[PDB]
Formats: C-alpha cells, structure tokens, sequence
RNA sequence: UUGGCGGAAAGGCCUUGGGUGCUUGCUGGCGAAUUGCAAUGUCAUUUUGCGUGGGGAUAAAUCAUUUGUAUACGACUUAGA
RNA sequence: CCUGAAAAUGGAUGGCGCUCAAGCGUGUUACCUAUACUCUACCGUCAGGGUUGAUAUGAUGCCCUGACGAGUAGGCAGGCGUGGAGGUCAGUGACGAAGCCUAGACCGUAAGGUCGGGUCGAACGGCCUCUAGUGCAGAUCUUGGUGGUAGUAGCAAAUAUU
RNA sequence: AUACUGCCAGCUGGGACUGAGGACUGCGACGUAAGUCAAGGAUGCUGGCAUAAUGGUUAUAUGCCGCCCGUCUUGAAACAC
RNA sequence: AAAUUGUUGAAAGGGAAGGGCAUUUGAUCAGACAUGGUGUUUUGUAUU
C-alpha cells in the first residue's frame, strides 16, 4: 500500500511485531523499524535474560566462529526473531530481509517522516495489565551491548528537536485556523457541510 | 514400397454439423444503463472519460457521444462491460437517436497487403454529431457543473475503494 | 489530473497451495483496501494484468502483460484466487498486478 | 594445473598466487613463435600488427616407461607430449557493423496511437 | 485446415527420459522401466520423473496426425505418392532420406502436381 | 540569489529578494474523432557505453635489486635516480 | 502452577516466537487443502450389445452402452529392436548405401520409427513369413582404452666437487 | 408478531471450469394446433495478428518438492555389499 | 564413436551437482493463407 512504512518499535511486543512484519515484507512491503531498544517482551527481565543465556550457550563446539551468532543490539535481535520466521535460505526470504530494514532510536532518514504503529502488537493493548515485561534495551545492556547510552543521548536531542518543530507546527495551525476562521462559515462551507465534508 | 494397395478405404468428405439448438434471444443490459445516463469509459482511447450513453445498440453495443464539443470523443460506440453506470442523468427527449446503428458504424477495412510501415471524417457523421451534441448541451446546461464534470477524466485516487464507492 | 490509475492495486501472494506442494496454475491475490471476502466479492470475475518491463522490443513495446481473472474469493481475509492464461513466474510473489474494473456490473 | 604448485611474488602481475617458469615449454613455443613469424614474413604480413590469435596444445600420445615399486611392482612412467598449434593474424579494427533493420510489426491500436502522438508532439 | 477434428492435444510432450541418463554417461535416454527393489521411481515416489502409461494416450481421432493434421507418409518414389494421390487432406508425403538428388526432384514436383504435401521439400536443395 | 539549520547513516529542512510559466478563484472562444467495441497500449528509473560543449590536476603500484625488526613459499620491517 | 526433577559436543512444543497466548479445558462458526468423493473430457481394459448395402471398403471391419485402472515375487497378452533365411516391393543407392556426429523437426504412452544438416564412399531397407550365438548398468564380470588424484608422492644411503 | 425448524416442480442477481458429439430420427414444452423452443452435448456478433505473436525444444532463474542405483532383507539413503 | 582433453563461443558458479511440476527470460524451430475454392486490377503479354 505505502513505498516505505516506518514503525515506531516502542511499546511493541517483539515477536508479535515481527510475525506482523515478516508477512508484510514477505507480502513485498518495505519496512523501516525503529527504536528497537524500547521493544518489549513479556514476562520477567530474569525471566528473559535466562533465555537470552541458554541462548549464548548453544555454540559450534570445535569452532565458535561457526556457531550461532548470537547478537545483542535489540535492533539484531529483532532482526533475528523475524529471520526466523521468514524462510531465510531461499532467495524470497532473502529478498524479504533485504526489504526489512531495523535501527536503534531513529536516523536522521526516518526522523524526519512519519512513524506508524501495530496495534496488534502493542503491549498496553495485547497484555493483560499487571503483566510483567521487558525492555529490550534493558536486556541487550544486561547481554553486553555497548551502546545504550549513546543512543540514549541521541534520542534525547532527536526528541527536542522534534519537540521543537511540534510547537511550531502548533502555532502555524493555530494561525492558519483563527485566519481561516473569517473564511470559514461561508457559504461554500455551508455547501461543502450539507455535502458532507 | 510402405503399403502395396490399402483394401479398406477412409472417406475425405468434411461432415456437416449438427442441428444446434442455440437461437439466440435478446441481451438484459442491467437496470443502472438507461439513455442519457453519464458513464465512466473504463477501456480504449478514452479511458476514463465520462460520455453519455444515447441508444443500445443492435449489436449489443452501447451508443454513447462525448458530447465531442465538451470531452472531445466522438459518436461511438462501446461495449457495456467496459463502462460504470452513474447515478448522473440527462434528459435524452429532444434528442433524435433512430439514425445510427451498426450499419452507421461501418469501416469498409483495409487490405492485408496495405502494410503502414511508413502510413477525414465523414462530413455526414461530424454534421449528425454536431446536431446530437448541440441537442445534448441545450439539454445538459440546465444542471450546474454538469459540463464541467463530462470534461473531467475520472481517476482513482489513493484511497479510493471501488466496492465501497459509488458512481 | 496527474492521477490517471483506473485499476485497483493488488499484490501477487503465492501460488495455490497445501504445506509441502503448491499449484502453479491458481495465485492468490490481495487487493490492496479489501480484508474481507465480503468486499472482495466486488472484484469476482474482473480482469487482472501483470505488467513487466523486459529490455527486447517484440511488437513495438518493452513492456509485456499478462492477463488473467479473479475466479473466487481465497481465506477469511478478503484475500481472492486468480487464474492467468500464463502462470505468474513466481518471481512475482509479492510483485504488483492490476485489477481493472471490467468487466462491470455497475 | 597448479594443484600443490608453490607461490611466488611474480604471480601478481596477473592477479594469481601460483605462477612458474617452464623453460622447456616455453622454449617449445617460442621457437613455434619463430616459425610463425618466419611464415608470416614469407606470406607478406606487418609482423608488428601480428598478434597471437590462436593457439591450443593438447595431449599426444604417451611415450611409456616403466618404474619399479616395493615388493616386486611395476608402474607406469608415461611422458605426455603435446601437439602445439598456432595462428598469428595482422591486427584491426572494428570490422562488423551493418547491425539487423528490426523490422516492427504493430496493431492498429498502437498504429493510432503513433498517428497520435506524431499529431500532437513535433 | 483439413477434416472437422478436435484440436490435436498432446497429455505429455516431454519426453520419458531414463532414470539417471543425467547422472551416467553409460545410461542412455531411451526408456527403462526400474525394476530395482528400492527404486523411487518404481515406487512413484513425490518429485521423481514420471513413467509411461496407457493414460498418456493420445486422443483416437487425432493419433498419428502432424501438426497441420495430415499423416506422414514415407515415400520413395512417384508410386509411393500414388497411394496418397486421392487422399490429401489426411496424409502428407516424406521423402526418405536415401533418395537421391534428381529422384527427389522428380517426387517433388509430382507431389506438387498432385497437390499432395510434403514435409521436407527442403533437403539436397541450396539454401 | 540571500540567511541559516541539520554529523546518528548529517546529503536533507526552512528562509530574504529579483525573473519567468500556469492557475480550476469566476466567466468565455477554438481543438479532440478513425487507437474504429477492450488489449499496460509504452509517460518511473538502475547502471553502462559512445560522442558533443564548458571547466579542472598532470600519479602511483607491482616485478626486478636490497633488506632481515621477517620468513617453508607467498607475505612481510625496510633501502634504492 | 510450583517443590520433588541429576549426565556428559550446542539444541530443539519442527523453528521463530507466544503470556485476558499463538498455553490448558470446553462450546460456535468461517476458512485451507489429498493421487479420496461428485461432474466433464481423453487413454486403455473388461463386459454387454447393434450391424448383410448390388453399392467403395477387406464383419477380430464400422459402431452403441456401462463399469473399471495401486502393485513386489510371479503368470499371461500385445508390441518395439538385432544377426541370418524364403517370398515380394521389376524397393533405396557412387546424381552418394551402410556407419557416425548434430541442447534440429515430426510421430508413438513406450520400446522406438521417420526426416533436415555435417561426415563418408559401396552397399542397404519396407512388408508377409522362417530362424536364433537376438537387446546390459551393475556380476571385486571379460578384453581394450581412459580419468580425477596430479605436474602430486617423489627422483635425499655409498664424504665432493670446482 | 417474531424466532427456530421443515418445504416450495418460489423469485432475483455476481462468479468460475467445461462446449464432448456432428444430416435427420427421441422424449417434451410453448395461444394445442401452421411454427418456435433453453427439448438425445455452443452457437451468434466482433476485433487484432497472420508473425516466433501462440506454441514446441533448449539453457537459466524463481516457488514448492526430490537421499544412490542394483541387491539380500521384516526393514537400506544407510556407518551393509 | 565413447570415456578423457585443448581452443573458441554461450550460460550458470554464498559448503556439491544433477531431477519433477509450473511459468518467465534469452536462444532456436515446425505448423492455413498463389494453392481443389470466391470471378475479372489477363503479372515475366491450352490459360488467371
């Protein structure tokens, strides 16, 4: 339906969200997702950090650098639960992966235009309240991940920037609606409402 | 040699066919195409354009004209399923329809052999078209924007849910 | 307008298919704006064309179509089967067909 | 046929890690060479536009030997001559052209819509 | 083009290859039944090539036909295009590939005299 | 053309001013045909090659020799008008 | 649900992942798809039938109808090829037989047959029958030829050459 | 009244696949009736091309699937030969 | 002749290759059209 869709990882359940986006870049939508460090997953941050060990514990015996890769930038490790549940080894699933596109906060490209949301993935409408989760830049920090505070700091200034340009959006709509406002209740408006718009 | 003389002999005659039993009966246009009724051409040349539809046709052709002095397409005709009824009507009386049908459409086709490797109109059908559209105008201008809306060629915009819409 | 579209946009799924065997001859489409087979039974029967670019010229053109129609709507979601003179090439899974609006019933 | 051949710092040249010197074979082609240019002087050609444009050298027949292995065995010890073959021809330029008149066969659809735009656009 | 038949439908064009003609330069592609105990081809097995059968049968009133509808008819001479003088629509003639020159000639023009059909007026001749 | 802003992967976003085109904000005049009853009916680029006209600057690497802080061979510290 | 609950390469509700589930128990529908079922075409097999016209068709011909089709060991049937033999085509051929090569064409479900092109230089084929030293992927098969290994192991005992 | 269920030789639409057969014969319907028909199997109108456009072959790519044959064996892709 | 090999040309080449169904792309190719027939513009001046 849209060229790119950027969504807004914050509040996103991780494997719903993946699941959701895997078929869409299957379906051959291009997909840009961001802040994947303030992806969530459900249960305990103990609870999935035992999970994210008997992950590290599963390594090529005889040689390491064969083993599972096990990464630890929440952006990979969306990245890697989606891989799984796209058919990665074929050339449609490789070409699905090169569709999906995964960043920490948001780069200069993305921050910029719109972000969207899946509400079928959001925590604050799938889990049931009182239902402890996770942060998945809490556990990419606590696995050794070396970046949560730069990326903290750059969202920071990300955020005041846009903060910034949303006080000036205000106050352009406030201008164009009280000058419009002569304009408006005219008669075309009256035309346009008995029209429906 | 392959055979020395075949004793049993098959029959080259072309068999003639059976008495079928399809008699052709008239077509059922649907309700929505009634003479003077805006439509939406969805195929051709003039995809797009809103023409307004004159008289069915006997080859189950759909009669329709721009008018040519508001969209620019001429007195054609159309396949009804290549069209969209619109609620849009326009008075057809005052308007002669009788005078064209598919011995008007006629094209005389060139040869084969005329090959356009390198490569008008008849004054009787631009004089009856200008008759027909200037009896459709008289007729169209006595609602607002309609001339303004044949000239407009329809689109789909983003958005725009055809089994939602309606024309 | 800078719009000229008369078609629907759809995407090209997949081929009909069980688990392990898929059917070559029958595709699934979506069409963009339907999630349902309520709405999807509009474009029963409608013509649909996918439209390719290859760098030969045949007949005066290096875009060739391949045609088809949408025979019956496919799932719970809106989703629809169609089935082309060709079968899609199946590099086109998740590539753009176009469902006209013809032929029409409105 | 470089399997298990050594590597040396003249192989760079040609962008390959194993590279060698066959004396005898390039003496065996360089006075090939010779006989070549000795014809193409006798034939009347530049000798200076001449380029190597062919050459192929395939197997012979084997010149047999025998070798003599532990406990009483014997082995073969083949020699594997080569038939040497090779053309020099005077260098030029780009000599084909005159590419295919393409043809184009068209509907009358497109037939009118090249009226039309020919009509419209100069 | 010639007598009312359905269309000529071929149920399999591809040829039945032998079972591992690609893997072995000894196995030809002419058509071997496995007889083997394990074979996945005898036993049919999903994605293995397929075998022949009565099924694949051309349709009766179309066997045998040649693209253009006629039958082919090896000929070697002016007596052999005589059998199919009276019977152009159904057979078509072919020269056999020993003929000479000036006998195939000879056999040519008396086809096209007779308006029987060839299907190689092409072969001894320049092109 | 002017003043900025943007380093996370900025490569994009605002802004002063001088020209020129259109304007469907309202009302007009002319043209459309014949692609013949549909045929995507060709209008977006991603690169490359060959030329044209306007500028801009006139290198290195490897082999060979040497070296031995190096080395099975390659590779490697090094030197050499 | 938890404790009870310990085994050795890293690790498997199939995987990702899932927590008012994408878990468990139970109801309701919708949907997906087997070489199964229904209907249709076509192939073959079997069965039941029809058919004596002077005619131009050889009655194991021409037709109508229905039902069937898995298969090792095995049985039977109809066919395809090969060497030689009796008849026949008063068959093909130095104006090019046989043979060979050819991601060229046609035909047959297939065994295979026919043909276009190249090469070649002296014989060969269709049909009706007769005959058999008659069809190969294997047998650590036989004989001959050839590979990868592989420009590889190696060509280093007996003092030594310039 | 509505619901639920059953029935209608009730009505009205949107789709898809198929078109075997090849003079007639049959069973029926239609104001019974000259004749027509949807009644023992697709006809009618129209368009473009007429050529590698459809199609065949071939090579590749893509989706799904596909273990090495022969053999002995209850069982073989077998780390059985 | 084949195995096996050289050259040239064409293609593919992310831990084999090969295969089946299906399409796509490139390459290549066979199959009605003057012909028994519709009636006249008798071309290369019994015949078209």
């Amino acid at each position: 339906v849209e060229p790119v869709v950027v969504i807004d990882g914050k509040g996103h359940l991780v494997g719903r969200l993946a699941s959701v986006v895997a078929k869409q870049l299957l379906n051959g939508q291009k997909i840009v997702v961001v802040r994947a460090e303030e992806l969530n997953i459900s249960g305990e941050f103990f609870r999935n950090k035992l999970k994210y060990h008997d992950f590290l514990r599963k390594a090529t015996a005889f040689n390491k650098t064969r083993g599972p890769f096990h990464f630890r930038a929440p952006s990979r490790i969306f990245y890697k639960a989606l891989r799984g549940m796209v058919s990665h080894k074929t050339a449609r699933g490789k070409a699905a992966l090169e569709r999906l596109k995964v960043f920490e906060g948001i780069p200069p490209p993305y921050d910029k235009k719109k972000r969207v949301v899946v509400p079928q993935a959001l925590r604050v409408l799938r889990l049931k309240p009182g239902r402890k989760y996770t942060t998945l830049g809490k556990l990419s920090t606590s696995v050794g991940w070396k970046y949560e505070d730069v990326v903290a700091k750059l969202e920071a200034k990300r955020k005041v920037s846009s903060a910034e340009y949303y006080a000036k959006k205000r106050a352009f709509t406030k201008k164009v609606a009280s000058a419009n406002a002569t304009a408006a209740e005219s008669d075309v408006a009256k035309q346009l409402a008995a029209l429906g718009y | 040699t392959a055979q020395q003389a075949p004793k049993w002999y098959p029959s080259e005659d072309v068999a003639a066919p059976k008495k079928t039993r399809k008699a052709v009966r008239p077509q059922k246009l649907r309700a929505s195409l009634v003479p003077g009724t805006v439509l939406i051409l969805l195929a051709g040349r003039f995809r797009g354009k809103r023409v307004v539809y004159l008289k069915h046709l006997e080859d189950n052709t759909l009669l329709v004209t721009g008018p040519f002095k508001v969209n620019g397409v001429p007195l054609r005709r159309v396949n009804a399923r290549y069209v969209i009824a619109t609620s849009t009507k326009v008075s057809v009386e005052g308007v002669n329809v009788e005078k064209f049908n598919v011995e008007y459409f006629a094209k005389e086709k060139l040869t084969k052999k005329e090959k356009k490797e390198a490569n008008e109109i008849k004054t009787e059908r631009v004089e009856d078209q200008k008759v027909v559209d200037k009896a459709l105008l008289a007729e169209i201008k006595k609602t607002p924007l309609l001339k303004q809306y044949l000239s407009a060629s329809f689109s789909l915009k983003n958005g725009d849910k055809p089994h939602l819409l309606k024309f | 307008a800078e719009s000229h579209r008369l078609y629907v946009k759809g995407k090209h799924l997949s081929y009909q298919r069980s688990k392990r065997v898929n059917n070559p001859n029958v595709s699934l489409i979506k069409i963009e704006g339907v999630a349902t087979p309520q709405d999807a039974q509009f474009y029963l029967g409608k013509r649909i064309a996918y439209v390719y670019r290859a760098s030969k010229e045949v007949r005066g053109s290096k875009i060739r179509v391949m045609w088809g129609k949408v025979t019956r709507t496919h799932g719970n979601s809106g989703v629809v089967r169609a089935t082309f003179r060709n079968n899609l090439p199946a590099k086109t899974f998740g590539a753009s067909v176009r469902i006209f609006l013809y032929p029409s019933n409105i | 046929f470089n399997s298990s051949i050594g590597r040396t710092a003249q192989g760079k040249e040609f962008g390959v890690t194993k590279a060698r010197w066959p004396a005898k074979s390039v003496k065996f082609v360089q006075g090939l060479l010779q006989n070549a240019a000795a014809n193409a002087e006798a034939k009347g050609l530049d000798a200076t536009k001449l380029y190597v444009s062919h050459i192929q050298v395939n197997q012979a027949p084997k010149q047999r030997r025998r070798t003599y292995r532990a406990h009483g065995r014997i082995n073969k010890y083949e020699s594997s001559p080569s038939h040497i073959e090779l053309v020099v021809t005077e260098k030029e330029e780009a000599v084909a052209k005159a590419a295919e008149k393409k043809v184009v066969r068209l509907t009358s659809r497109q037939r009118g819509r090249i009226a039309a735009q020919k009509r419209i656009a100069a | 083009a010639s007598l009312p038949h359905p269309k000529i439908v071929k149920k399999h064009t591809k040829k039945f290859k032998r079972h591992h003609s690609d893997r072995y330069h000894r196995v030809a592609e002419n058509w071997r039944k496995q007889k083997g105990i394990d074979s996945v081809v005898r036993r049919r097995f999903r994605g293995n090539i397929s075998q022949p059968k009565i099924g694949y049968g051309s349709n009766k009133k179309t066997k045998f036909l040649s693209p253009s509808g006629h039958k082919t008819f090896l000929v070697a001479n002016v007596k052999d295009l005589e059998t199919l003088t009276m019977h152009t629509k159904t057979y078509a003639a072919e020269i056999a590939h020993n003929i000479s020159a000036k006998n195939r000639v000879v056999i040519l023009a008396r086809a096209k005299a007779l308006g029987i059909k060839v299907t190689n007026p092409k072969g001894r001749l320049a092109l």
